[PDB]
């Protein structure tokens, strides 16, 4: 039987079958409910919408994300998305296929215990397993050593691994990712008169951030350039036909990733965290970790971010070492791609948590068979 | 038959692995535990030579170091009722194990192996050679039940805790 | 004139006058600077706060510790700390009183030379002397024989002393103390959903550790006991009114002292370090050392840690020997009390490093006249 | 057939085919077990790394030395090392090649008895012989009279040999060797802020000691020069790119060979041990034993140690006598070369020990047949 890999990200849900190269279904992880009163009878009205269908009707809906900062909050909404994932996107029966799930490191244990119960009772899967997202990223890259920086919609974390051995005391986590940048852009866009308050408009801003933002190699010099001429200004067309023009906001939004103090956070930037993560490891493995920086996740897709990270890490590291940043073009699906490989290993088939094992031990069995 | 067997006080300390290595994906808790026990029963020089040799031979037969020897012993121990000599040897091993001066440390190491790496996950269906050894280290026999892990789904605390970092990116 | 004693520990500063039975000023050694942008004129006019003032205003400051693992790393902040201790806490002019400082063994030699230079130039003390913390702790016990286990916020070290003679080749030092335990408690508090990331939240976690942690006599039975019922659970109120409940985390955090492998360190526990340090002495003094374990420092007052230490050493020592642990209730100030006694002796007034003696020899003089 | 020589020392295992000028396999006697958690499938499945792979992967391992201070302690690790030497480095069948092992003087009898039992039972070796190391060293030197100072990583021993007649009552043994010097260097590099506490750091500090230390002709004079200027200071590159500089630690580390008071030992220096070793022999051979100081082993390789030895012995010796130090450049492998010589002499094949003899006499045969 074919295994299922379903990466419940904060922003997007990536699902597919093990052995495939790309996820079959990628839809936003939102659940929308109407906020007006219907007047026209005789047409199909549903109390809720899930996924793409919710996006197309976002002008009349209130969109809510059932996952925040990496931890699932609205379980009833979360159950709906899985049901939509298994029946409307994949057209399969979960009672026949094993499922492999993903989770950020250092999440509360209650989060993964519920993921076991909601899959062995609500959907009745034959078996399931929970894996660390950062590790799955390394599998897709075809390596066995390095330091992984996976930054998605909710959580940015680092996991240094040497020869298949991780160093848990060196794992770093930050609650600073794409959803926080979208809220920041939605704030500095009020500088030019653009206002976006509704959840429908936050989706519009999230699209603006994707298609126009980039990371400048030098912040000061770029700021002076955008303040000198109108070279950096670009135009965007709103869905109602109005046109907006932005200048220095293009590279100010992703700068928070390196200077978190913009949004009031006291933590250091990702480049310092990656350096700080390396120095917590053993002295003999720092040479390899410098040359094997692996990135994955949507927040890494900004143009020029690999160069900016390359410049910053070099300054903090000694002059002798060589810094290499690895950003494969398809890193937006690296976690899922590694998930398909891992579920397709013949050796991995002994690590599943079967239905029989769960009934003997309860939801707590997920803490022992899963890292 | 094994009177006067003196052992080093801290011979087996260097053998127990780190707690972090217990959760290794490929970790043989059984073999590491048996290696720790094997180190714990090494005869010293103070022991007279004939009894020392005899105990060394018994230990080599029951607690070897090669993987093939351990596997063969485990396979031949499934139907143990047809080898009364193995019964006698195991009983003799139990008698000397139960009088080990470092029994408490050995018992706590066994409990740590059971809890962290899951030494006894079959909860009563464990190997015979492990059963008698554990019975020697802990005579109550309560290891048949299990480590009695903890659960978080009973919601003893309704949580609803919003700290500084969680207060910024608050939804609803 | 009256001598001054100032124990610039890793976490707390103890100061007072010689001949007194208790310190006169005890404040945490933190220097904080604002991290938000001030808006009201005439109210935001200070640059940095020292001691209790930083603790009270920690909501809008970034708290930094000028000592890391017993070694001073930010000398300007240390100058501020000493200035505050001399002027605002003790209200004395340092130019009229000799000072006695404290230092851990096996500390970098540059650390004490700069201490001498700062004292003899910036503050112009008439004379000063540096003493090993563990030796002073033995003075305030009415004994001249024993092994001292001093464990503060930064450094845990052992010093065996027999009939007034120290065995320096048997001095053991370990970089595992209260700050590491607080960090570990912060790391494992995320298992129940409580996330603390900022320095103020680090102080909150430290207070929780001080108030609700205890050392289990038998770790595995205690873990079973807490996992079988809810008897060990206790409630703590966060400063904003929220309530947190902790379980096995009460005795898991102090357990790292005996099993340093939890936090990724390879060194052995405190009991094994004590045993190794004793076994490196001469065979004719081990019997007296087993009977005179002296424990001092803030990390030492976990409830029941004395019984656990005694049980461990009993397991490690031969049967015929008697193990006695000496833990007076005032061991948070044993080092300071001993320093007060030593500066009050009439046989000590000849070992001060006078101002003239420093000018003739330079900062290297503190290596000769001090141990 | 061709004979095997396997010099088992505490530090380095030197092995090779007899009748050859130089060894073929030199690998450190280190057994390593993984320390951190393994998280990736397929990577791992190796309980113990032994030999050189235990030096490549030091970042994730704990390195234990099976043969401390000469006496083998962890017999299972020794068995693993012997298996590795016979089956991987030499690539030879142990049952088709006579072997030869070495042992220091004054070792416990149980050690060599267990050695013989392992060699004749586990490996089914056809024949074997145990020889004292320094006699082999003298064999390699091509002489028949002289006093040999062998100093390796575990044990420093002396034996005076005159015309092939050894004097057992003049043999001196001292448990002060290379590993103690490395640990002392560890305790002394802390004076510059450098901290090394783990086993991989142990190997790094040992490498520093090998590559930078030297023996000063006048310790008091050299100490003044180091404190006066910076000509003696050198630089070394740590594996992770940091640069360290050491000064008087270059010649204070090897001084412990002459003043064991540095590490707290009451025994006398190696020069005075050699002097005493000669005064315990008969008066008519002292003249010859002054003129044939043969020295071998890695710890003897320090630059200038021969000259300091010569000066010290000349200071102790009578004015008329001629002190000559013989330090062949290949003295790092003198023991192995002497084993190769002795295993190829015709008059030696009657001094073997054979399984047929073993079965009749038991492990006690080794003391009766060997010296
Ligand atoms: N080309 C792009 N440029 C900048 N940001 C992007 C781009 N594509 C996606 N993102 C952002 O990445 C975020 C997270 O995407 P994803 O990798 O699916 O997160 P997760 O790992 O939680 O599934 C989204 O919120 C989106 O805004
Ligand atoms: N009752 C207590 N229980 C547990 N830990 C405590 C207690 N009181 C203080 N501590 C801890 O002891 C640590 C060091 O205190 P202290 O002895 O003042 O250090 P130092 O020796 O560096 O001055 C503090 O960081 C604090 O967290
Ligand atoms: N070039 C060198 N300079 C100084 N010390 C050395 C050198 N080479 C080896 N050593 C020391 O010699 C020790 C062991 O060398 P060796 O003679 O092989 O020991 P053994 O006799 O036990 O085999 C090592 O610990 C190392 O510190
Ligand atoms: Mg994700
Ligand atoms: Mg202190
Ligand atoms: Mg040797």
């Amino acid at each position: 039987t074919t295994a299922l890999v379903c990466d419940n990200g904060s922003g997007l849900v990536k699902a597919g079958f093990a052995g495939d190269d790309a996820p079959r279904a990628v839809f936003p992880s939102i659940v929308g409910r109407p906020r007006h009163q219907g007047v026209m009878v005789g047409m199909g009205q549903k109390d809720s919408y899930v996924g793409d269908e919710a996006q197309s009707k976002r002008g009349i809906l209130t969109l809510k994300y059932p996952i925040e900062h990496g931890i699932i909050t609205n379980w009833d909404d979360m159950e709906k998305i899985w049901h939509h994932t298994f029946y409307n996107e994949l057209r399969v029966a979960p009672e026949e296929h094993p499922t492999l799930l993903t989770e950020a490191p250092l999440n509360p244990k209650a989060n993964r215990e519920k993921m076991t119960q909601i899959m062995f009772e609500t959907f009745n899967v034959p078996a399931m397993y929970v894996a660390i997202q950062a590790v799955l990223s390394l599998y897709a890259s075809g390596r066995t050593t390095g330091i992984v920086l996976d930054s998605g919609d909710g959580v940015t974390h680092n996991v240094p691994i040497y020869e298949g051995y991780a160093l848990p005391h060196a794992i770093m986590r930050l609650d600073l990712a794409g959803r926080d940048l979208t809220d920041y852009l939605m704030k500095i866009l009020t500088e030019r008169g653009y206002s976006f308050v509704t959840t429908a408009e936050r989706e519009i801003v999230r699209d603006i951030k994707e298609k126009l933002c980039y990371v400048a190699l030098d912040f000061e010099n770029e700021m002076a350039t955008a303040a000198s001429s109108s070279s950096l200004e670009k135009s965007y067309e709103l869905p109602d036909g109005q046109v907006i023009t932005i200048g220095n906001e293009r590279f100010r939004c992703p700068e928070t990733l390196f200077q978190p103090s913009f949004i009031g956070m006291e933590s250091a930037g990702i480049h310092e965290t990656t350096y700080n993560s390396i120095m917590k490891c053993d002295i003999d493995i720092r040479k390899d970790l410098y040359a094997n920086n692996v990135m994955s996740g949507g927040t890494t897709m900004y143009p020029g971010i690999a160069d900016r990270m390359q410049k910053e890490i070099t300054a903090l590291a000694p002059s002798t070492m060589k810094i290499k940043i690895i950003a494969p073009p398809e890193r937006k699906y690296s976690v899922w791609i590694g998930g398909s490989i891992l579920a397709s290993l013949s050796t991995f088939q002994q690590m599943w948590i079967t239905k029989q094992e769960y009934d003997e031990a309860g939801p707590s069995i997920v803490h022992r068979k899963c890292f | 038959p094994f009177s006067g067997l003196k052992f080093k006080q801290n011979s087996f300390l260097s053998t127990v692995p780190s707690v972090t290595n217990m959760h290794s994906m490929h970790f043989d808790a059984r073999e590491t535990f048996l290696g720790v026990i094997r180190k714990a029963l090494e005869p010293d020089t103070s022991t007279p030579f004939p009894v020392r040799r005899a105990f060394d031979g018994l230990r080599a037969e029951i607690l070897p170091n090669d993987t093939i020897k351990s596997a063969a012993l485990k396979a031949q121990c499934s139907d143990i009722d047809k080898h009364p000599e193995l019964k006698a040897k195991m009983e003799t091993l139990k008698e000397v194990i139960t009088h080990h001066p470092q029994k408490e440390k050995l018992a706590e190491i066994a409990l740590q192996f059971a809890r962290e790496a899951g030494l006894t996950r079959l909860k009563g269906e464990t190997d015979y050679v492990l059963s008698n050894v554990l019975d020697g280290l802990i005579g109550d026999g309560s290891w048949r039940a299990g480590p009695a892990y903890e659960s978080y789904l009973n919601k003893p605390g309704v949580d609803r805790v919003i700290t500084t970092v969680d207060g910024l990116h608050m939804q609803r």
